[PDB]
């Protein structure tokens, strides 16, 4: 599946 | 579940052990499959615990593409920090998961005996795949999700081993896919950036941060876009397009070393603008050619701790093919219409040739690592930058 990813 | 590499090294993995992929930190400098083919195949459906049982979810039934819908909305992935969860719409979830070829077979899922509520699912479509010197019909591997409440009780790996025992039934023995956590054994590894597009709401949902040395005054005008793109000739990709995309795409894709091989037909579905799903802009230039095209997916999120706000509207880059028009012109023109469009922010991955722009046009970096695999076939790894293939 996919990664919910935000600003590190 | 390892999310670094580091930490994948000093794990055990009971399941993928089993099964044939490479094992983690072993170079391979081969290519080809693990295991042949198999010329008989289990006829019967793998063992669920006690209570559950398998279902085919027939999307076109409106109640059952429902209840994916909220099965997804309620127990799909969700943030490092547990702050926003992945918020795909029905009609998305139409289009990922009906590309041509599909079948209803391969919308594997889990139901209560009693209740027949769906609390499993796990997802294949086929497309054609081009690694190193070798194309081969394989699977694309998504949406695979347990509900909350039934984690942990090694649902997900039946979930694994009975899409493969679907999908070696039509006579495929590889599979693509991608997931946050470091298994045996990645192919590449990506990592997603941001841009903003809406700073003061990113901020206010903490999904940014503001760097405290900056204002938000200051942000904001960071961060400004132009109201209309640059580039001459952009409009939206239409029908009389499709067979000008297929050809720059595919020529563009050589390049890489992994990267879907698309047929005509492929090409209108992953591609042919549907509002609120996919977006496709082409250039035609002063000559009527099609020079260039940009496109993005939207993926909404939503925001855990108020769920009743509106979702975090994100844009996902897709396939940017460039011959004529600067790469970096693209992207600002693909920026431009994402803001246009109503995003709040415009994610894309550091692969293909992604990096030659990110960082020039102000994205972030993200936190996490996007890992890429493939199953039954092993093959040297490759960077980010020759990644050429762009899942859901
Ligand atoms: C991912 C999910 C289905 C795993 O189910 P789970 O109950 O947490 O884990 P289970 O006890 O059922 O089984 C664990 C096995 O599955 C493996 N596994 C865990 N997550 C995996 C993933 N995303 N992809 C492939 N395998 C995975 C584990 O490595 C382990 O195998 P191992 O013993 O070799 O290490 C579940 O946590 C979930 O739905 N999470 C939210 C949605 C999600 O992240 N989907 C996948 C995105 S890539
Ligand atoms: C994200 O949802 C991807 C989850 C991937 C789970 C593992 C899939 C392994 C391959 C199964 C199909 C094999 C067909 C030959
Ligand atoms: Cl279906
Ligand atoms: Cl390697
Ligand atoms: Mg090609």
């Amino acid at each position: 599946g996919n990664l919910l990813s935000k600003f590190r | 579940p390892a999310k670094t590499m580091e930490e994948a090294s000093k794990r055990s993995y009971q399941f993928w052990d089993t099964q044939p992929v490479p094992k983690l930190g072993e170079v391979v400098n081969t290519h080809g499959p693990v295991e042949p083919d198999k010329d008989n195949i289990r006829q019967e459906p793998y063992t669920l615990p006690q209570g559950f049982t398998w279902d085919a979810l027939d999307l076109g039934d409106r109640g059952v593409l429902k209840e994916l819908y909220t099965l997804l909305n309620e127990n799909y992935v969700e943030d490092d920090d547990n702050m926003f969860r992945f918020d795909y719409s029905p009609e998305f979830l139409l289009w990922a998961l009906r590309p041509p070829g599909w079948l209803p077979q391969w919308h594997c899922g889990v139901r209560v005996v009693s209740s027949r509520k769906l609390v499993g699912f796990i997802s294949a479509i086929p497309a054609n795949i081009h690694i190193y010197d070798t194309e081969k019909k394989m699977v694309e591997i998504n949406f695979l999700c347990v509900h909350k409440k039934l984690r942990s009780k090694r649902v997900a790996p039946v979930l694994i081993r009975e899409i493969t025992r679907r999908v070696h039934l039509e006579g495929i023995f590889q599979a693509v896919y991608t997931a946050g956590v470091v298994l045996p054994k990645p192919v590449g590894t990506c990592r997603y950036w941001h841009r903003s597009l809406n700073p003061r709401k990113l901020i206010e949902v903490k999904f940014s941060h503001l760097s405290r040395n900056m204002t938000m005054q200051r942000t904001m005008k960071l961060y400004r876009l132009p109201e209309t793109p640059k580039t001459a000739g952009l409009r939206p990709m239409e029908t009389k397009d499709i067979p000008v995309v297929h050809q720059l795409l595919t020529r563009y894709l050589k390049q890489f070393h992994l990267t879907p091989v698309m047929s005509q037909e492929e090409v209108e579905h992953w591609f042919y603008p549907q509002e609120n799903i996919i977006d496709t802009f082409v250039v035609e230039n002063a000559n009527g050619e099609v020079t260039d095209f940009l496109s993005f997916y939207t993926l909404p999120s939503t925001i855990m701790n108020h769920p009743t706000h509106k979702s975090l509207k994100a844009a996902y880059s897709f396939y940017n093919v460039h011959t004529q028009t600067p790469l970096l012109d693209l992207m600002s023109d693909a920026l431009v219409l994402a803001k246009m469009k109503g995003f709040d922010v415009f994610n894309a991955l550091d692969l293909m040739e992604n990096k030659t722009f990110l960082e020039k046009l102000k994205f972030g970096i993200g936190d996490g690592n996007l890992q890429y695999y493939l199953y039954n076939w092993k093959c040297p790894s490759m960077g980010a930058e020759k990644v050429g293939l762009v899942l859901q």
